[PDB]
RNA sequence: CUUACCACUUUGUGAUUCAUGACUGGGGUGAAGUCGUAACAAGGUAACCGUAGGGGAACCUGCGGUUGGAUCA
RNA sequence: AGGACCGAACCGACUAAUGUUGAAAAAUUAGCGGAUGACUUGUGGCUGGGGGUGAAAGGCCAAUCAAACCGGGAGAUAGCU
RNA sequence: GCUCGCCGGAAGACCAAGGGUUCCUGUCCAACGUUAAUCGGGGCAGGGUGAGUCGACCCCUAAGGCGAGGCCGAAAGGCGUAGUCGAUGGGAAACAGGUUAAUAUUCCUGUACUUGGUGUUACUGCGAAGGGGGGACGGAGAAGGCUAUGUUGGCCGGGCGACGGUUGUCCCGGUUUAAGCGUGUAGGCUGGUUUUCCAGGCAAAUCCGGAAAAUCAAGGCUGAGGCGUGAUGACGAGGCACUACGGUGCUGAAGCAACAAAUGCCCUGCUUCCAGGAAAAGCCUCUAAGCAUCAGGUAACAUCAAAUCGUACCCCAAACCGACACAGGUGGUCAGGUAGAGAAUACCAAGGCGCUUGAGAGAACUCGGGUGAAGGAACUAGGCAAAAUGGUGCCGUAACUUCGGGAGAAGGCACGCUGAUAUGUAGGUGAGGUCCCUCGCGGAUGGAGCUGAAAUCAGUCGAAGAUACCAGCUGGCUGCAACUGUUUAUUAAAAACACAGCACUGUGCAAACACGAAAGUGGACGUAUACGGUGUGACGCCUGCCCGGUGCCGGAAGGUUAAUU
RNA sequence: AAUUCCUUGUCGGGUAAGUUCCGACCUGCACGAAUGGCGUAAUGAUGGCCAGGCUGUCUCCACCCGAGACUCAGUGAAAUU
RNA sequence: CUUUAAUGUUUGAUGUUCUAACGUUGACCCGUAAUCCGGGUUGCGGACAGUGUCUGGUGGGUAGUUUGACUGGGGCGGUCU
């Protein structure tokens, strides 16, 4: 029946996005993880 | 008045409301109140708190003023409202000054009387005043921990207390649990007994009333698993143990009360 | 031929009545069994009425009332 | 009036049959329960792991739960196969 | 292209979420479509989403987040004032035709509207981060009025009919038309106005709140729809001319009335109830500092400006979530005809479809069904499953009971159609006429026409008339649990949890307690008729004896006793 | 008895026959008064027993209409080994 | 000088009273058109409360573990020198 997976842009930024990315200590650490490991998307661009 | 109910359905052949027709049946003085925001229960950070607590109404805090300044000037009780916030029933007053303010409404709130508040006031039910002054033995009503601080005892309905007696600057007062309890007897507390007192007799009926009325439900402990209450373990009801709240402790004895701080201003406690 | 009324008779569901039934409540009779002695004398705690509770059992105890109570109270 | 009655939408999930390399990692069909209420739903928010939440089953916490998932300590240790 | 069949409160139409070119045209068929494929949501190309008025920005704030300084904390950080963000909610304005292969309240026609700046004129006290009002708010129910829209008649165009009949009481179709402007009505609410005084609204205020008089009362807000104008316009059946055969140009009749309706509108109304029902800005008003022939304010009109993004298409699905072109999941809006209580249902309309393997054959057996002699639960753990029952009205209905119920208990009877009553009644609706008038969407009295149930008689066809779909099986004895509810998502819905009620116990407020190292915070803007914890679990009758052991409450004189000295 | 081991206790009721059911007795292995006792109208997709109607549940299957099953053509799996 | 009593003096035991640390989640003022914070004023309380070090008690709330072997399956029982 309903899957586990119901989208929504607005959540899905505010959730995982470079902004609330760059808000916290360890969240700018997750991204320089990936900026040393060369991820191509550092986090849910558009 | 109490007044049954038709036991017309199941879940409300028990109900026993309680009417007081008197009370207005309009929209709030709006200038008086101001939002609310269910809790919950919960903590600043989400964490419940509290347990059984939640849905209910929307519920809009008035004002009241359990302070009662505004000496000198005196005002007629304009209406009576009914109030979600406090058990008590609320009352407007409109002071002679031209402004509006609320009341618990003790016994004789008739629509339509006068009062006053004042180092002279007058020893009446709804005249705020200093025990400094009231006499002796009066059945008071909203007391006043410290002086000036807004008064904060026997504000529920039907409660009320007795100025055992006064020694200099304190007065020895009875509190409604039945303690003996001290006072700056400078502090303002005003006369009568709250308004209401046949409110100790609603029987709701219907689980909904305690729930639509902003309360959770009860698990009990000897009803969940060890894991989730000290009272867990199954298997077929068992307990062979203490009565403990769900952080180990005797429900049924202890105190807990450890104040020190106030010890002081405390004669006889509640028995 | 047909329709209407209606007898027998059919069905469902109550009411009443008599009989009857595992068992059981208490009630009546029964020479001589047991347990105690409550009442009739001040009956050995004066008795009884109503009522309430308690008890193997008569009964006891509490509350009010009555005299249909003994003494020179 | 009513946690009132019958009954669609809507919410739910008592029975049986079928499916069981399914149409499907729980459904289909014929019945079934609630249906103005402790109702039901959209949108966004707050609770983070020995912690949360729980009308309490150890139930839910992203198909995962008697302690989630991801990475690290880490080639843990494995008188066993 | 002609048939046939299926969906049609949808299997239709539009939209949000989400997708992100899937849209359209032309092409190509390898791989992708569970087949073939000339076809496609596939490949390759181009083409294609045109806004002052729709939405997002944008003002305003809710939850909640963030947070100068600040308060805390080994560090990291936690919290939080001012304040700043944050819609799912409040603030301003566009309608109707036409058009493209594909765009559409964006482009064209016509007819409007909002706000700001600048100007001309008339009049005037303007002026806030400030005061006041307003925005601005619950549940349920009960009407009436209105429209949507349907039905029928008229009117207009067309039609006389593959077979008996059909030019008059006949068949087919259409009958539409918005914003905006004026009117301000069914109805809802409320009495106005002047003057004076004042311990209130942090200062002030003419505003609001309070107090006096005085004077009139027909005042003042609000508000569906109707009616005009819009509009001699458009649209419009249909013809006439053309076609690449998809589709084109031109032309154009009638276009009214009655009745019936809504879950929509009047209605953020009205009545009523307890569980007592966002915030802030826009807006109106009042003053402050300031200004003080000024500036501004108000109205009329003229003019300029209205930026920028989004706008294709799917959207109950083959474009979203489910690995698939998957019988699953997915919020909102619209709501025709017959019959019906109705968004059930059955057949249909507009609209959309036949589900991307087909052709035969007519074996056992599996799956889904239809019917069965006689019997009728003998089946079986068990009536599992089936079968049965099913409607409206009326008659009538038990123990028991908390007097509500139990109860649709049970058990019956009538139901179609036709004529009469009555050429269509009772009712509903309400046109002239006529009366008068505050006065017109006026009132009265008229009851034409329109619409129209039930009943009672008599007759009549079938085996059967609640003929389909649809649509309770009933009763008795007894365990458990008061009852609605809740629960093991994916074997357990129960006797479990929960609940209203009860009792014990803690808590005097900086409460008890809980989250947190802390600061702080919930409890609660509550205060013992309150809040927490525990156990029991409606209600009725009740709830015995035990304090030795453990815990808990009170005492602590004495015996023993830590650091320390 | 949701508590009874012996146990299908014994007796009565229902039956043609009743280890279940209902009413009793008390010899309560091992009920009992808020980890409440006994009742209790109404309520229940709740447990047990019975009855009327009903019937393919069964005696005992038969016929019939469809979806596979089989034949043809296209595509074209799986477990296991 | 010893056995012992008034004076001073010292120091402990409690018990009051005081203010000046310390608290105030009383009331104002200012920073400030603020509810946090800070400073000031006043009132209340007051060397108490509270905290730091040390220390007795309590402490399944939590945490790390233990909880033998033989055994004619294991357990039970018995055994282990
Ligand atoms: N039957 C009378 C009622 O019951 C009771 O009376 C009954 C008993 O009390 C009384 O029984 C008595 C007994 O009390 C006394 N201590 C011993 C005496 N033998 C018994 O007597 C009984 O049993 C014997 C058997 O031997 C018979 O013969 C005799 O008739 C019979 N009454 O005999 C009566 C039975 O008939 C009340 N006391 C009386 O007031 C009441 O009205
Ligand atoms: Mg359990
Ligand atoms: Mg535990
Ligand atoms: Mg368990
Ligand atoms: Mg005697
Ligand atoms: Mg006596
Ligand atoms: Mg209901
Ligand atoms: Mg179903
Ligand atoms: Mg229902
Ligand atoms: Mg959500
Ligand atoms: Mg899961
Ligand atoms: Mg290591
Ligand atoms: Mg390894
Ligand atoms: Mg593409
Ligand atoms: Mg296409
Ligand atoms: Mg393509
Ligand atoms: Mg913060
Ligand atoms: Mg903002
Ligand atoms: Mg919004
Ligand atoms: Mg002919
Ligand atoms: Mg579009
Ligand atoms: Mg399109
Ligand atoms: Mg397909
Ligand atoms: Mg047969
Ligand atoms: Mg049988
Ligand atoms: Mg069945
Ligand atoms: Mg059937
Ligand atoms: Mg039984
Ligand atoms: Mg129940
Ligand atoms: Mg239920
Ligand atoms: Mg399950
Ligand atoms: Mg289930
Ligand atoms: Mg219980
Ligand atoms: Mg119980
Ligand atoms: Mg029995
Ligand atoms: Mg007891
Ligand atoms: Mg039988
Ligand atoms: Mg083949
Ligand atoms: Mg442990
Ligand atoms: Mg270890």
């Amino acid at each position: 029946m309903k899957r586990t997976f119901q989208p929504s842009v607005l959540k899905r930024n505010r959730s995982h996005g470079f902004r609330a990315r760059m808000a916290t200590k360890n969240g700018r650490q997750v991204l320089a993880r990936r900026r040393a490991k060369g991820r191509a998307r550092l986090t849910v661009s558009k | 008045a109490v007044v049954k109910c038709k036991p017309t359905s199941p879940g409300r052949r028990h109900v026993v409301k309680v009417v007081n027709p008197e009370l207005h049946k309009g929209k709030p003085f709006a200038p008086l109140l101001e939002k609310n925001s269910k809790s919950g229960g919960r903590n600043n950070n989400g964490r419940i708190t509290t347990r059984h607590i939640g849905g209910g109404h929307k519920q809009a805090y008035r004002i009241v003023d359990f302070k009662r300044n505004k000496d000198g000037i005196p005002a007629v009780v304009e209406r009576l409202e009914y109030d979600p916030n406090r058990s008590a029933n609320i009352a407007l007053v409109l002071y002679k000054d031209g402004e509006r303010r609320y009341i618990l409404a003790p016994k004789g709130l008739k629509a339509g009387d006068q009062i006053q508040s004042g180092v002279d006031a007058a020893i009446k039910p709804g005249n705020t005043l200093p025990m400094r002054n009231i006499p002796v033995g009066s059945t008071v009503h909203n007391v006043e921990m410290k002086p000036g601080k807004g008064g904060q005892l026997a504000r529920s309905a039907g409660t009320y207390v007795q100025i055992v007696a006064r020694d200099g600057a304190y007065v020895t007062l009875r509190l409604r649990s039945g303690e003996m309890r001290k006072v700056e007897a400078d502090c303002r507390a005003t006369l009568g007994e709250v308004g209401n007192a046949e409110h100790m007799l609603r029987v709701l009926g219907k689980a909904g009333a305690a729930r639509w009325r902003g309360v959770r439900p009860t698990v009990r402990g000897t009803a969940m698993n060890p894991v989730d209450h000290p009272h867990g373990g199954g298997e077929g009801r068992n307990f062979g143990k203490h009565p403990v709240t769900p952080w180990g402790v005797q429900t049924k004895g202890k105190k807990t009360r450890s104040n020190k701080r106030t010890d002081k201003f405390i004669v006889r406690r509640r028995s």
